[PDB]
């Protein structure tokens, strides 16, 4: 039974990372909330300029606390930005390639070959292109390329794999990652 | 403070269906998602629907499942929820809540509205005063009051005196009965005494009736 | 499908007291839980998150614990403004499910129900509705026994009755039981009586009217 | 046979009673491979050389003990001996540190006691007294407060470098030099190693660490490899049957040569295949791939020990 | 370099559960293995090779391969829900790292 | 008979300095290692510096976060460890934990976990 290998992508060995941070009216940026120049795909100066601007992420602007208790003066309604990203930090990148029909030599399987130790190992796996949690196929790049940093380029994402709830200063990564090594070692 | 905003409450008879709007002002509407809530009265909360970021992911409740429908306009920043194939069991109060991902709690709510679901017809209602009688004198002090009945649908307020006799008075909570009306009445505990020359006016003040009917009660004797 | 129970479905207690309540689970959910609360006639409010965390603006006093199908919320001093019906989350996966919910309510002295009646009036006899009602005044706690024996006999399903909230001022309730009849069955009975039996009642206490008398 | 066992050859670990106990003399070889089991070996020459009184190796025996570096391959078969365990049936000697000797930089030498290490002419093992422990450069023994008891854990000991061997089959004295004569152009760079002449070179630069694979036969030295190709030829000779009778002890030599001799006593496969089987002693096997033979240079070589280890070397001053 | 761990795992009273901490820095070194039960400090389970200290039983296991280490407890039982954490030290041989940490409940 | 007490932590202002203290008794204080490892509410266990002893010479090391801001030295006649915290940031409340090792001999092998003490850095 080998499996008749269709196209191939890369899922990384991904860990989710959020960062948050306050910004009073006085910033510069807040006047009367957050400003309608900043969307999903936008970017912050104010968070951790370790942040790899070309990385996949998600972004977003909010009204936060307002008063002398949280650091903005004036007691100034301030405004809050936040930002959650995955990234691989040990390259463990799969190269995935559905089974579409299975020859002798169960449904919707796939081959999950790795690239370092080149284990074999066979799983079910969506289709290339679609962000189904809880399966294989959440974060999909093209290339390997793409995938041992995760460039926004040519990778594909559900934001909500990753969890965030503010509070005055944080954020919470919270994680809905599933790994696809759980899945595929006991299935070996 | 976050706020939002909210319209679409009233009544409807049953087969139709129903809209209601909430829209928001305060954060990126484009980063978050949108949930419902319903409060039967008298009873508990109960989950309705969710809506996330992109129109994606959408999910509904086991039991009004494919029947409802919840979207959003990214632009007006508004969302709109249809009630399609109503039933006479959907009463309940609403209210509008927010999150990050489709699958976290809530932070904010709204102020909610009330959708009202029967098969009668509005209809305002007539009041008949209770008398006191020397059956209830207790200790020199008996009790008097109104009996609103046969009005649907809500509310209804009771005013004692324009106001005046505004201590020691209860209104309660109406009842729907088995025609499908609701009813309810008011009361206040006052000394003997004053049944005999200080009388008393009770207004009842229902706004959609087009009607302002206000009555006067006399005592009666029971004692033949 | 999943359900969620909470336990008791009533508590009461004075101002200071520590309250527990709790939530269990037929599932482990993890730690995917949070609290909500509703004051009387108000949208609600969240308090504790994530099974274990606060949320922000909220007074420290309340907190919660828990793992798996054990779940608990303790309030360590509890006052009058904390009196609303507390509600159990989870959002481990869809659907999501609300609880049944516990309320609060003060703990207070006993006091004795008046029981008063008031037969019919004459203006509903020539429209033609026969409204027999019996109210009660000033009883706790709130469980009550209101019976009717017409001609000593006792009716099904005829009969409602509504309490009156909690009061502000001395937290005591009151009722109205109703009954709605025809007008053939109102010649047709001679005494109507309504008897209360309460806990703070040392006996059943009853009164009745006779249609002769009216 | 060939399969890794994560357990204990035939004896579980000890519990002893008093670090002032006499380590007896014994006769089987069953009887001192249990002994082997219990780190018993390690416990005699931390008294010969080191002066230590106390058992070593408490609740863990060989199981439990370090190797740097960490990832070893031949540590799981059990049927595999390192040279301390060599020792202990007269197939080498071990042979005391000393002033002119070099420790390799890298290994984790914190808190140890004993440690040995293959040299280019030899093997050499440092060691520790009663109370004490090393510091990190490996250099002085100095007081430590979790050697009071005297039965210390089996993580106190390192033995470098993944190694195991087997007895050799004598070779003329003739070919290790015309082997030599080759194995000098696959490191032309280097000219000492250890102290002694590799290649007739003036000067050299200071020592460094250098990595390297090698096989011995004896004489004078080692003979050191570049590229090599090695496999596994089973036998199944007497040596690989050892035997326990369940309730007291190994079996007594005169039993055990008995059962080796008359085949008489009870057996596994592989002990009824080769000599019959009839409480009693039921003898078996020992999970090891069993015998080496390496090829170099055509003519094939049995070696008495192989292995992968860490070395000093210097290079030609240019 | 750095350790990564599962972000959490759980398996129901009575069989063997396996936890794994990777990192390229384990080739030459070990780790060291440590427990929490949420609210407390923590206690460690496993060092060295297979070393388990007097108090905790025999029925843990630790055991390591490539660059991957693996803490492994058989015969789940109901009180052992805690987080665990694996600790070794970097290329550099100056720090020490610590790892993610897995989350372990009993169903 | 082995203690480790942590003692000096309270809440600072954002900008401000405080002193830790890890103090122990029952054995020998001369010869072991201590560190410090901190962790947050939701947050694991993260590494800071280290004190050795004199027989190497007690050299330090902190990590690049900790390094430029915080200090960590030892007395041996108190037999205490003391860490010393300049120029606090938001990024730091959490409970702090001194690590020691004492049968389980080597480096990173902690054995020993103090009861910790808690650090609050918000206005
Ligand atoms: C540590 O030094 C010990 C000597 O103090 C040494 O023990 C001795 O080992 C030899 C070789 O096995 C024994 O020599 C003879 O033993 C029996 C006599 O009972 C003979 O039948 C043998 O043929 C052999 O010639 C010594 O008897 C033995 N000493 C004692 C007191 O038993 C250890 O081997 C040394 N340890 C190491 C690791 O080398
Ligand atoms: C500690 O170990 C020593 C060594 O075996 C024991 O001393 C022996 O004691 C017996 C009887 O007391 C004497 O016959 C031997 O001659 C002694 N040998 C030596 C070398 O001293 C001692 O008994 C042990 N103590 C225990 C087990 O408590």
């Amino acid at each position: 039974l080998k499996c008749k290998k269709s196209s191939s992508y890369f899922v990384p060995d991904a860990r989710s990372r959020c960062t948050s941070v306050r910004r009073c009216r006085w910033a510069g940026d807040c006047q009367s909330g957050c400003p309608p120049h900043f969307t999903s795909n936008s970017f912050s100066d104010d968070w951790a300029g370790k942040m790899d601007r070309a990385g996949l992420g998600f972004s977003g602007c909010s009204d936060g606390c307002g008063g002398a208790a949280c650091g903005c003066f004036n007691a100034a309604p301030s405004c809050i930005f936040w930002r959650k990203w995955v990234e691989n930090p040990h390259g463990i990148i799969w190269k995935v390639s559905p089974c579409v029909a299975w020859v002798p030599s169960l449904t919707d399987l796939c081959e999950i070959e790795e690239l370092k130790s080149k284990k074999l190992a066979l799983a079910p796996c969506n289709q290339a292109g679609m962000g189904v949690v809880g399966k294989v196929g959440e974060i999909q790049c093209s290339s390997e390329e793409s995938a041992r940093t995760i460039k926004k380029d040519g990778c594909i994402w559900n934001a909500d794999l990753v969890g965030i709830e503010l509070r005055v200063d944080d954020a919470v990564c919270y994680s809905k990652i599933t790994s696809v090594e759980a899945v595929a070692n006991y299935s070996a | 403070q976050v706020q939002l905003v909210q319209s679409g409450g009233g009544v409807v008879k049953t087969g139709r269906s129903q809209r209601v709007s909430c829209a928001t002002s305060g954060f990126t509407f484009s980063s978050y998602a949108i949930h419902w809530v319903r409060q039967a009265p008298g009873k508990g909360l109960e989950w309705v629907a969710v809506i996330s970021y992109d129109g994606s992911n959408k999910y509904y409740a086991d039991s009004v499942k494919g029947r409802f429908t919840i979207s959003r306009d990214s632009s007006k920043n508004t969302v709109y929820l249809q009630m399609n194939s109503l039933r006479t069991e959907d009463t309940a109060v609403y209210y509008c809540a927010r999150s990050q991902a489709s699958w976290q709690a809530f932070d904010y709510w709204g102020q909610g509205t009330l959708v009202t679901v029967s098969s009668a017809s509005t209809k305002g209602p007539s009041v008949f005063p209770l008398a006191p009688s020397s059956k209830s004198t207790s200790g020199g002090t008996a009790a008097l009051g109104c009996l609103v009945k046969d009005y649907f649908p809500e509310p209804v307020t009771v005013s004692w005196n324009s106001g005046a006799l505004t201590s020691g008075v209860h209104t309660f909570p109406a009842v729907l009965q088995s025609s499908g009306l609701y009813s309810l009445s008011s009361v206040v505990t006052v000394p003997s005494s004053s049944l005999g020359t200080q009388t008393y006016i009770c207004n009842v003040n229902h706004k959609p009736s087009n009607t302002k009917v206000d009555k006067k009660v006399e005592p009666k004797s029971c004692d033949k | 499908d999943i359900q969620m129970t909470q336990s008791p479905s009533s508590l009461s207690a004075s101002v200071g007291d520590r309250v527990t309540i709790t939530c269990r689970a037929s599932q482990g959910v993890g730690t995917d839980l949070a609290w909500y609360q509703q004051k009387p006639g108000k949208a609600p409010n969240r308090l504790i998150f994530a099974a274990s965390n606060l949320q922000s603006g909220v007074p420290s006093r309340f907190s919660g614990s828990g793992s798996g199908t054990e779940f608990t919320l303790t309030i360590s001093s509890l006052q009058p403004e904390d009196f609303a019906t507390y509600y159990c989350l989870h959002h481990n996966s869809f659907p999501l499910a609300f609880g049944g919910g516990t309320k609060v309510e003060i703990k207070r002295t006993v006091a004795a129900p008046s029981v008063f009646i008031f037969p019919p009036s004459d203006e509903q006899l020539k429209s033609g509705t026969a409204s027999v009602v019996c109210l009660l005044n000033n009883f706790y706690p709130r469980e009550a026994k209101v019976q009717w024996k017409v001609d000593n006999a006792l009716q099904s399903g005829n009969s409602q009755e509504s309490v009156t909230e909690q009061d502000s001022k001395d937290s005591t309730y009151s009722l109205s039981s109703t009954l709605t009849l025809s007008k053939a069955d109102y010649e047709k009975h001679k005494v109507y009586a309504c008897e209360v039996t309460h806990q703070g009642l040392s006996s059943p206490v009853t009164k009745s009217f006779n249609r002769g008398e009216c | 046979d060939g399969i890794q066992d994560s357990g204990p050859i035939i004896c579980a670990g000890p519990i002893h009673s008093n670090k002032s106990a006499d380590i007896p003399h014994l006769l089987g070889y069953s009887e001192k491979i249990c002994q082997i089991d219990r780190l018993i070996h390690v416990s005699s020459w931390l008294r010969n050389h080191s002066q230590f009184q106390g058992y070593v190796g408490q609740r863990g025996g060989r199981s439990q003990v370090s190797y740097y570096p960490a990832e070893n391959s031949y540590s799981r078969w059990s049927g595999l001996l390192s040279p301390c365990d060599a020792d202990w049936l007269g197939m080498l000697v071990v042979k005391k540190a000393k002033g002119s000797d070099m420790i390799v930089p890298g290994p984790s030498y914190k808190g140890k006691v004993f440690f040995e290490r293959p040299t280019f002419d030899g093997y050499v093992g440092w060691g520790c007294g009663s109370g004490k422990s090393r510091t990190e450069s490996g250099e002085l023994c100095s007081s430590d407060s979790g050697t009071s008891s005297g039965l210390l854990p089996s993580d106190r000991v390192l033995w470098i470098g993944d190694v195991a061997c087997q007895p050799m089959t004598p070779i003329p004295e003739e070919t290790f030099l015309e082997l030599k004569s080759f194995s000098q152009s696959e490191f032309p760079d280097i000219c000492k190693i250890d102290g002694i002449v590799f290649n007739q070179c003036e000067g050299e630069s200071l020592p460094q660490p250098f990595d390297v694979a090698w096989m011995d036969v004896g004489h004078s030295h080692k003979i050191i490899m570049r590229e090599h190709k090695t496999k596994w030829v089973q036998e199944s000779s007497s040596k690989d049957f050892v035997c326990y009778k369940e309730g007291t002890g190994p079996c007594s030599e005169s039993e055990e040569k008995t059962c080796k001799t008359s085949g008489s006593c009870r057996g596994d496969m592989q002990f009824c295949k080769v000599a019959g089987c009839e409480a009693k002693c039921r003898c078996s096997l020992v999970h090891k791939p069993g015998e080496v033979v390496v090829s170099y240079g055509g003519m094939r070589v049995r070696p008495k020990c192989y292995g992968f280890s860490r070395m000093m070397a210097t290079l030609e001053v240019n």
